[PDB]
């Protein structure tokens, strides 16, 4: 099957600046007629693709005409002039040249704009937590830019990896940033013996990472 | 009956001594038949997609 | 023109799967209907595609075996057929309309949501969250509530009447061990928080749920 | 409509049908000129050539 690659995986630039996505091809995807069948989609969160351009010297109805493509026999571009908020999702290739055809690998599309330093918080477990017979240590890491963010998970002095959760959300709308919550559930047998609970944060904002933590024994 | 006489002389080869000086003949000789006899099946009988003939 | 996919399933490893895309609107037996599948990590790839006027079928190569499409002339509608299941399968499937070499995927299916698991229909275990005994209470803080052991999903987090429309951070999703977990953040003035009553809504349409469990300031 | 019907056919066999589009084309240059038609995209199934030649 022809392979097709897209680059980069990502691409945050700020509104009203010129986007470049370019797509490559394991072989020629010429057809013998004279055209070249490529494809280009955007996905919207929670919605199916959406087709953009076709035979990329042409372009689709109803699109805006900030869109257009070029390329020759293995080598192809979109040029998005002037983005907005409309213009936000995941782009793809697609080849309608050679059987099988198949999809590019896709290029999430983000908007840059001023970083802005995390707002760590730590929720230690509820009384319902014990009365249930669990412990959930809760961690929450909100309002970070970029993507870069990572999470230690240090008890007692011990670094400890397996049973940590990880889960983060899109970039939003009205501050264009992105949202992360590392929860650790523990055992009452497991989560009394411990004293102290620390959950680290480290941001480019802040190198040295943040520190929110607490002492069970209290 | 035919197709299988021509197959049975496939394996002489390797019991032609190589000093009669005729082992190419014999196999260049059975390969032809074979051929000749794969093209006038399909005339007849057609090998499409699905189904082959045995 | 309008593609009409089957509704979401949930099945056990093992099984198999016939989801089904009804097109109407136009010649229905004249046009190519491609099976796409896109993992919910991300990444778009094509399962094959079925032309219903014939029998003509083409699969990608890490598909062959796997699925197998058939088509009714009388009823438009066309089948997918998913062989032996795994937790690998568990994706979202589409459905879309294709002619090769001329205008392409002008028309795709909404979008049928296809999980695989050994669990069963579990309520949700709502939990709440307090601050930490031994913390700097701001000016602002923040507020969240777990749900555990709810399957399948959707469950739908929301605040009282949409207490708080904004500053609410809602994360996706995770297994744990085989169960979906879930985690939400918020932030609310400190001193209003105690004057008023703010709760986080927890609904599990899909096991006719509606709970509530008010969060009290320590 | 668009593309030709394919409603009550019945397949080849040793050739596969990818697109019957159709399209209506008039002469500029002409004025009583009008026509439809219709691009018949056939794929060979090569299995018997294949087979029988390759
Ligand atoms: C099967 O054979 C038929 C008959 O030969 C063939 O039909 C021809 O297809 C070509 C390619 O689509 C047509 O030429 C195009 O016509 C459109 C309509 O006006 C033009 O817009 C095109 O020019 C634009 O697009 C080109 C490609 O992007 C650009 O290079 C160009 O600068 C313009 O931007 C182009 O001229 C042609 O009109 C038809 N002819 C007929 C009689 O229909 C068909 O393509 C073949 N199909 C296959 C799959 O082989």
């Amino acid at each position: 099957d022809v392979l097709m690659t897209q680059t980069p995986l990502s691409l945050p630039v700020s509104l009203g600046d010129q986007a470049s996505i370019s797509c490559r091809s394991s072989q020629s995807i010429v057809h013998s007629n004279g055209n070249t069948y490529l494809e280009w989609y955007l996905q919207k969160p929670g919605q199916s693709p959406k087709l953009l351009i076709y035979k990329v010297s042409n372009r689709f109805s109803g699109v805006p005409d900030r869109f257009s493509g070029s390329g020759s026999g293995t080598d192809f571009t979109l040029k998005i002039s002037r983005v907005e908020a409309e213009d936000l999702g995941v782009y793809y290739c697609f080849q309608g040249s050679h059987v099988p055809w198949t999809f590019g690998g896709g290029t999430k599309l983000e908007i840059k704009r001023a970083d802005a330093a995390p707002t760590v918080s730590i929720f230690p477990p509820s009384s319902e937590q014990l009365t249930s017979g669990g412990a959930s240590v809760v961690c929450f890491l909100n309002n970070f830019y970029p993507k870069d963010i990572n999470v230690k998970w240090k008890i007692d002095g011990s670094e400890r990896q397996n049973g940590v959760l990880n889960s983060w959300t899109d970039q939003d709308s009205k501050d264009s940033t992105y949202s992360m919550s590392s929860t650790l559930t523990l055992t009452k047998d497991e989560y009394e013996r411990h004293n102290s609970y620390t959950c680290e944060a480290t941001h480019k904002t802040s190198t040295s990472p943040i520190v929110k933590s607490f002492n069970r024994n209290e | 009956i035919p197709c299988v006489l021509i197959t049975s002389l496939a394996i002489l080869v390797f019991y032609l001594p190589s000093d009669c000086g005729e082992k190419m003949t014999l196999c260049i000789s059975v390969l032809l038949a074979l051929t000749v006899f794969l093209l006038l099946i399909s005339k007849i009988v057609p090998p499409t997609s699905l189904d082959v003939p045995l | 023109v309008q593609l009409q996919q089957s509704g979401a399933e949930v099945m056990k490893p093992g099984a198999s799967v016939k989801i089904s895309c009804k097109g109407t609107g136009y010649t229905f037996s004249s046009y190519w209907i491609e099976w796409v599948k896109q993992r919910p990590g991300h990444g778009l790839e094509r399962i094959g595609e079925i032309l219903p006027g014939s029998g003509s079928t083409n699969y990608n190569e890490k598909f062959r075996g796997k699925a197998t499409f058939t088509a009714d002339k009388s009823s438009k509608t066309a089948y997918m057929q998913l062989s032996s299941l795994t937790s690998e399968d568990s994706a979202v499937y589409y459905c879309a309309r294709y002619l090769p070499y001329y205008y392409a995927m002008d028309y795709w299916g909404q979008g049928t949501s296809v999980t695989v698991s050994s669990a069963k229909t579990t309520p949700p275990s709502v939990y709440p969250l307090a601050p930490g005994s031994a913390a700097q209470t701001n000016s602002m803080v923040t507020l969240g509530c777990l749900v555990k052991g709810y399957f399948p999903e959707p469950v739908t987090v929301t605040w009282n009447s949409g207490s708080l429309s904004s500053g609410v951070h809602t994360f996706p999703a995770v297994l744990q061990s085989d169960l979906y977990t879930l985690s939400s953040s918020v932030t609310v003035p400190s001193s209003t928080w105690p004057s008023e009553t703010v709760t986080c809504n927890v609904a599990h349409p899909a096991s006719s749920t509606k709970v509530d469990k008010k969060i009290v300031p320590r | 409509s668009e593309v030709a019907s394919l409603d009550d056919f019945t397949p080849s066999g040793e050739w596969d049908i990818v697109a019957l589009p159709g399209r209506r084309n008039e002469n500029p240059d002409d004025s009583t000129y009008v026509d439809i038609t219709y691009d018949f995209i056939i794929r060979r199934k090569p299995l018997f050539y294949t087979i029988n030649l390759i």
